[PDB]
RNA sequence: GACUCGGUGAAAUCAUAGUACCUGUGAAGAUGCAGGUUACCCGCGACAGGACGGAAAGACCCCGUGGAGCUUUACUGUAGCC
RNA sequence: GACAAUGGUAGGAGAGCGUUCUAAGGGCGUUGAAGCAUGAUCGUAAGGACAUGUGGAGCGCUUAGAAGUGAGAAUGCCGGUG
RNA sequence: GAGGGUAGCGGAGAAAUUCCAAUCGAACCUGGAGAUAGCUGGUUCUCUCCGAAAUAGCUUUAGGGCUAGCCUCAAGUGAUGA
RNA sequence: GAGCUGUAAGUAAGCUUUGAUCCAGAGAUUUCCGAAUGGGGAAACCCAGCAUGAGUUAUGUCAUGUUAUCGAUAUGUGAAUACAUAGCAUAUCAGAAGGCACACCCGGAGAACUGAAACAUCUUAGUACCCGGAGGAAGAGAAAGAAAAUCGAUUCCCUUAGUAGCGGCGAGCGAAACGGGAAGAGCCCAAACCAACGUUGGGGUUGAGGACAGAGUUACAAAGGACGACAUUAGACGAAUCAUCUGGAAAGAUGAAUCAAAGAAGGUAAUAAUCCUGUAGUCGAAAAUGUUGUCUCUCUUAUCCUGAGUACGACGGAGCACGUGAAAUUCCGUCGGAAUCUGGGAGGACCAUCUCCUAAGGCUAAAUACUCUCUAGUGACCGAUAGUGAACAGUACCGUGAGGGAAAGGUGAAAAGCACCCCGGAAGGGGAGUGAAAUAGAACCUGAAACCGUGUGCUUACAAGUAGUCAGAGCCCGUUAAUGGGUGAUGGCGUGCCUUUUGUAGAAUGAACCGGCGAGUUACGAUUUGAUGCAAGGUU
């Protein structure tokens, strides 16, 4: 309340809408992928078990922050272009599942 | 456990160590009246009359028929009827 | 180690003595006591559970 | 009779009732004719007029 | 009635009070501050100038986006009538 | 040890006093507890002791915990008495 | 005079806002209920350090409020202050 | 298992070991009013009719039974009116009535102050109040569901989440599904079609099924028995301490012992594990209520149909978190009004496809809600202005009435409650006695302050004052022994406190005085800081 002056949240306009079908992913970066040893197959179940991912959300997306330094077979729902390129260029492989 | 006519010893009060016969009992007050114990010296308006006043029953104790020692009271069921037995010796009262 | 009824019944009337089990240990009881008398099995269980 | 609201253009509300369309009709109850109040919907959805 | 004596015996009020006047000062009208002036201690009958005396959180006046009764071609409704 | 600072309303910050209850520890008490009264006592303050008298059965201290925790004003409420 | 009747969004009124159980522009009792009160009053121990404002803007706003200004506490920066 | 005739004294008369008073179960009696019910009535009263029976020559009077209204059942009399019906009598039954803690629950009906800094939509709130109906719970409940990989009745708890959304898009209002838990349970009809007289039995109960071609009195059907066991409603047993000291009294102090499945707690002349009542433990029921078992006991082994004035629609409303909105879903009034497994409904307007389901019949325990009650217990809850309004009361008192509504606890361990003497009519005192103590003497523990008195060490009748403070002789005392205490001639300075104000000695506010009571609290969220634990993890 501003003593009768029009409040800020009445003088400003409403904006946008909420998407009812919005998808949000649990994100894993390459520096988090460093935790596993070479040759390991990474799955959402493995990620939740080892504790990297706490809540699965709409799926698991691999992102390209940090440096991987390991050779892994990463099975996830989504990969960023940089994450896929780094996984493939470190000797490993990735698959969208 | 204390009954009229019983021989008791006073174990607390001015008359501690005295012995005397139980004149009367008062179960609602948990008190007893003992001969020669707790004289009161009341002013009577028809002189000064000396009479015993009641004392709390827990201030007197039964005496053992064998060793004469003051004893607490237990119970047994001799011939069906409940009977009193001294805790000191084990003999009936 | 566990609920020992005869030990508990023997000890429960002495002033200042208190009897508990391994799982029953608590800070109030332990700190209030001046000494702990523990059986070997109870001590092993305490080590096992508190790690 | 049911109860609800009369609403104005400004949406002011006052309590009001909705009454059944009762019509006094000669009806055979228990095998003996009598004039009872029965709704028109009930009459269309065959009491039994005598 | 008041007044004196015998009997009985309230009340409103009340920050504590050993409670003067003048001219001044001051929230601009002072028992209580200044400078003077006057005044031995304690009652009783009287008078009403002051204690902005007592009494009732001013009725006047204004203010509150207070209340209530009343009016109408104020607004929105509505019993009822067509 | 030698320099500096320390008027204060609304208000911010800090440190403490005291009251009742609880826990643990350690104590006092019919050879007289609490309470009450008096005194020429002690601490920078809130406040703390001691002695005597009264009283006649409960009560301090330490640390921590918890609050119905401190009254002089509300034309406050009740009681007592002017 | 006796026995009765009319009841508060109502009665009654030879009409005065008149009467309805000692105050009627809408009786009394209980409840919603601790209505609401931007108003008045009140708000209880101590010491220590700092210490304002009575202005601007907007406000059915003008003895209210909000943001800024001015106070305080704590972290930072560091010459940017006088 | 010895006292007893309530509280409750006091005498009087009695009762009780041939078992009283008392306690528990079961019976008997149970005046009148009150729904109140034979009629009336200003409750606790008045007046009656029938039948039976005392009594009286007879009447008067008396005792028992019965007689309300609306209802059921079945016998008559029976209108206008032919028959009948309505109506009127009788006989039998006893179904309803009224009350509550009616707290919790379901339903009908339903505000306003208030918030929105005005106010009307909205909010307060489907709340208060009123009315009706019940139960130990009620309500809901066995998918025309949730959904989008599938689940599988209902309810409640956590979370989702102050999210999605609703909203003069203001103030505010505000889900659900998923997931995690408590609990867990499923069934009966209508209809197709058979056999007996449309009504009865069989048939059947669904997401495709049906027709056709061992279970139970807790729903699922309803009555008993036999016996057992357990529980409640009285009770019983139950270990162990003596001495001295101070004291009126010992449980306290000291010494030396003892018991403990008992060191809970009360009481006892001060503070007791061993004095008492008890406690740990153990035992106990003639009778009545309950719970629960085994045996018994019975019950049982797509031709057709599938809920019609329905679903649904229009209008007007309401309930859904959702204010008519793109508003699905549910309900009411008015009016219209389908289809029939090649069917019907839902998946948030609607269409199509797909997916799920199968309305218009009913029943159903448990997990949940509450406390006037009862039993057993608990408290960093009160301790007589507190705690219930009420420790001795819905009383006294106030009001026509609805209704409002207090004040008031404490002798002592034991009444030992003051024999007797003296003044006094008494009241009240002084002695003497009781008592540890009477300034513990009932108006009784302690006994503060205001306030009222008596005595007097210093001082005061020439003095102008917020009463003190600083200086200071004189006089009187002598301490928590301190460069002391009381008083005070005289001199200097000096207009109370609070509140509210630019500014108050203010002639602005408030307080007669004293005492008690009397105001930032708690819950759930947010944020920030300090502390602590762990750390790419932390935490339920
Ligand atoms: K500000
Ligand atoms: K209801
Ligand atoms: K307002
Ligand atoms: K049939
Ligand atoms: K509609
Ligand atoms: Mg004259
Ligand atoms: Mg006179
Ligand atoms: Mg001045
Ligand atoms: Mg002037
Ligand atoms: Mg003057
Ligand atoms: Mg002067
Ligand atoms: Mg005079
Ligand atoms: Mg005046
Ligand atoms: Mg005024
Ligand atoms: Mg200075
Ligand atoms: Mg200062
Ligand atoms: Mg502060
Ligand atoms: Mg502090
Ligand atoms: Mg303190
Ligand atoms: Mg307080
Ligand atoms: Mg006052
Ligand atoms: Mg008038
Ligand atoms: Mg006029
Ligand atoms: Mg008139
Ligand atoms: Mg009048
Ligand atoms: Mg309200
Ligand atoms: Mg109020
Ligand atoms: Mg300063
Ligand atoms: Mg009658
Ligand atoms: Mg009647
Ligand atoms: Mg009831
Ligand atoms: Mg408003
Ligand atoms: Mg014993
Ligand atoms: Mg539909
Ligand atoms: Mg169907
Ligand atoms: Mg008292
Ligand atoms: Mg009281
Ligand atoms: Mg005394
Ligand atoms: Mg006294
Ligand atoms: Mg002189
Ligand atoms: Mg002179
Ligand atoms: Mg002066
Ligand atoms: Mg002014
Ligand atoms: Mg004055
Ligand atoms: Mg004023
Ligand atoms: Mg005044
Ligand atoms: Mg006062
Ligand atoms: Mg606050």
């Amino acid at each position: 309340f501003e003593g009768g002056q029009l409040p800020l949240f009445r003088r400003l306009p409403k904006r946008g809408f909420t998407n009812i079908n919005r998808k949000e992913y649990a994100i894993v970066n390459l520096d988090q992928l460093n935790k596993f040893e070479d040759g390991t197959e990474v799955t959402p179940a493995l990620l939740v078990e080892s504790g990297v991912v706490k809540n699965e959300k709409s799926g698991i997306k691999i992102l390209g922050n940090g440096s991987l330094d390991k050779k892994l077979t990463v099975k996830a729902h989504k990969f960023s272009a940089s994450a896929a390129e780094a996984i493939d260029a470190k000797g490993g492989a990735h698959e969208v599942i | 456990h204390i009954k009229k006519g019983d021989n008791v010893k006073v174990i607390a009060g001015k008359d501690k160590g005295k012995e005397g016969k139980v004149i009367a009992t008062l179960p609602k007050k948990d008190r007893v009246v003992v001969e020669g114990v707790n004289i009161m010296k009341k002013h009577q308006k028809p002189g000064i009359l000396e009479t015993e006043a009641a004392i709390h029953v827990s201030n007197v104790q039964l005496l053992d028929p064998k060793t004469n020692e003051p004893t607490r009271v237990g119970y047994k069921f001799v011939d069906g009827k409940k009977v009193r037995i001294a805790k000191k010796s084990g003999e009936e009262i | 180690e566990n609920e020992d009824v005869n030990v508990e019944l023997s000890a429960r009337n002495i002033p200042g003595v208190q009897v508990t089990t391994a799982q029953g240990l608590n800070v109030l009881d332990i700190t209030n006591a001046d000494s702990l008398v523990i059986t070997e099995a109870a001590a092993k269980k305490v080590e096992e559970v508190l790690g | 009779a049911s109860t609800g609201n009369r609403r104005s253009h400004a949406l002011n509300s006052t309590k009001r009732r909705w009454n059944a369309n009762l019509q006094k009709v000669r009806i055979l109850v228990d095998g003996k004719p009598k004039k009872v109040w029965v709704s028109a919907r009930a009459l269309k959805s065959g009491v039994t007029r005598v």
